[PDB]
């Protein structure tokens, strides 16, 4: 069944080939052949957003 | 894919990083490897364009949404909604990632209709919602938005596209 | 002199009065005669946004 | 104001949180109390709209600044402006809070020409970026937009609009 904790997965898209680093460029796991190249994926909890939600109620009737 | 399966059968926040071997092999295991990591970045990238996009879309055809008693009426229920669209844009975009529909349609939509129906949250702001964001997804995959632009090598995309508007499409048949 | 450590106050403004809350709504100081209303900041260090110069780059010449 | 102080000079990450009696009196000893709260929060709950589209018109403006070698080529230098802009921005954001430029003139500005010039920052740019906040955190505090709006009782904001302007013309003087 669907699950109720809304959860979903994050996915983050890595293209570091220019060069700049930092500290999560490195050690989280190999590059072997796909230099500066990453997919992160986690099950992480969606929030509420309530200055979108006051933004949009407010905004919405401008495209 | 036993990474991805590992850290969303957890679902306790643990990352999968994919990157060298294990990340050639998933280019080469889903088609179009490299081109389909350009398309989720296309979708993710712009999750909050997305679906503050869409759900304003929604209730500036139907005003009546944010009227007292509405489906989004109060901070409370419209942040619940745009909650609820960035789930599943992002059930969608893993489902872009992984080149099957299967942790979407089990873990997001299985059910679905059924708790929004028992709780009222109307099937046709709904599926609008879900059209608008379908729209969007569509234009960012192409890099062809007015004004967000992504810069990847020129070619097609097309068929990626079409992938993701069928995974929205299931969105759509799941909450009717 | 100015600091080097790319750190900047971080102002949240809280209007609660709607009644919607969460755990952060209670317990982080008194509320008394000022239901539902909190200035918070703090010294937060600004990062890079990778994306977001990604996006400039590409998109800076449509308004 | 010993609470902002203590927290700005520690800067460890430890919040202060003014509610309450608190509260009432830090909008008690500034002018136009309440309204400097959404003048504030005008700001704040923009300020990724305000950077992205002050950095975005300075080089649609001047590419020059992008083209090769130019002060935001390549992804690193076009992220260290945003954040030059976001830190600026904050800095602004924290005097119309306070009602006062010293944090923002002595932690901020104080020896900054000094160091974009011995790293070759373009001074032009920069006051244009710095302007167009300006002009766009000017619209957001009078709610006049064409876009995002902010819901607030009807009224006159133009004083606390005049000061964050002047905020800004400090930022603007010690950038030369
Ligand atoms: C974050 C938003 C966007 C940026 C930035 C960008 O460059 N494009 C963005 C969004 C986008 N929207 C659409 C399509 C639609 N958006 C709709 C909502 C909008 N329309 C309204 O009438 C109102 C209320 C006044 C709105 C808030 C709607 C209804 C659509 C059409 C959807 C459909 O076809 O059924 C797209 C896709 C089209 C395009 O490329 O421009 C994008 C990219
Ligand atoms: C996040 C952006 C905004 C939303 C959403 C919204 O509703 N308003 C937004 C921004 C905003 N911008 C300005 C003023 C200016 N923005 C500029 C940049 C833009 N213009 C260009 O030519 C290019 C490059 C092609 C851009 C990226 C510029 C140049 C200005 C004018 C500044 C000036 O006066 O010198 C405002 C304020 C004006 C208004 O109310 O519309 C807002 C609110
Ligand atoms: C309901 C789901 C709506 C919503 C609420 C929401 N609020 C926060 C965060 C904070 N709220 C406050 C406000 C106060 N804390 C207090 O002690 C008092 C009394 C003096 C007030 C008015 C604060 C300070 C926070 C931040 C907490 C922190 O800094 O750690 C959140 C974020 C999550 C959380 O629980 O902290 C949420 C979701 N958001 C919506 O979108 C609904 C409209
Ligand atoms: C449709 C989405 C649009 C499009 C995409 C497109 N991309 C390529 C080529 C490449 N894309 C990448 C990108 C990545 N690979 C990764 O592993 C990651 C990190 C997870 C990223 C971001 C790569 C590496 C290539 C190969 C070339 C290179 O080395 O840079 C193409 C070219 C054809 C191909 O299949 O290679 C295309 C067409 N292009 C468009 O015009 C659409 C808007
Ligand atoms: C340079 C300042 C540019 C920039 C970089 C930047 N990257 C991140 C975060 C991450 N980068 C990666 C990429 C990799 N990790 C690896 O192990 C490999 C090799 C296989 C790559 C390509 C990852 C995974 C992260 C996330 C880290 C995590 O999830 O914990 C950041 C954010 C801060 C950080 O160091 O984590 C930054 C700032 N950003 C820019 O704007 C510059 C263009
Ligand atoms: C200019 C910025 C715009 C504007 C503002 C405006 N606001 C009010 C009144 C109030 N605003 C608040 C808001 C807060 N007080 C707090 O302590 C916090 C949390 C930190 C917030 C968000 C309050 C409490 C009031 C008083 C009224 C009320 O109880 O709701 C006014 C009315 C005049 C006044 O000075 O009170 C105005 C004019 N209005 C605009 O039209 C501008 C775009
Ligand atoms: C937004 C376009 C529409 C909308 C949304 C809305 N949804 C709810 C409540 C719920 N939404 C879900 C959905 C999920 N929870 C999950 O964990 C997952 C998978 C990971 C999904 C898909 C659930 C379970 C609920 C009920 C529980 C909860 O609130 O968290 C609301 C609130 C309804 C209410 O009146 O209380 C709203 C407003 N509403 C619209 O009008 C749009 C069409
Ligand atoms: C953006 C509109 C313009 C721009 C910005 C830019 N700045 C730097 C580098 C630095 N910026 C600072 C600024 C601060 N650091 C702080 O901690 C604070 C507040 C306390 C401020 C105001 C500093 C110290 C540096 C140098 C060290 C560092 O990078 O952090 C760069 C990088 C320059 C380079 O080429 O190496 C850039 C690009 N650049 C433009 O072209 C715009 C005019």
């Amino acid at each position: 069944a669907m699950a109720k904790d809304s959860k979903a997965p994050v996915v983050e898209i890595f293209d570091e080939r220019d060069g700049c680093t930092s500290a999560g460029s490195t050690g989280k796991a190999s590059d072997a052949g796909e230099k500066g190249l990453l997919v992160k994926v986690s099950m992480q909890k969606v929030g509420y957003n309530a200055i979108m939600a006051k933004s949009v109620a407010a905004s919405y009737m401008n495209a | 894919l036993d990474a991805f399966s590992k850290v969303i059968t957890s679902a306790d926040g643990k990352a999968a990083y994919v990157g060298g071997a294990d990340l050639q092999a998933l280019k080469k295991f889903v088609s179009d490897g490299n081109k389909r990591m350009d398309a989720v970045n296309a979708i993710v990238s712009n999750a909050s364009c997305i679906v503050s996009d869409a759900v304003s879309g929604m209730v500036c055809e139907n005003p009546s949404l944010i009227a007292p008693n509405g489906g989004v009426y109060s901070n409370r229920k419209m942040a619940a909604c745009l909650r609820d669209a960035e789930i599943i844009l992002r059930y969608v975009s893993y489902s872009l990632l992984s080149g099957d529909s299967s942790v979407l349609e089990d873990r997001c939509l299985n059910g679905l209709k059924e708790t929004y129906s028992s709780l009222g949250v109307p099937a046709a702001g709904n599926a609008r919602a879900v059209a608008i964001m379908k729209a969007t997804v569509n234009s960012f995959i192409n890099n062809t938005a007015q004004q967000k632009k992504l810069s990847v090598p020129s070619g097609d995309c097309s068929a990626l596209a079409s992938e993701a508007g069928g995974y929205f499409d299931k969105v759509t048949s799941a909450i009717a």
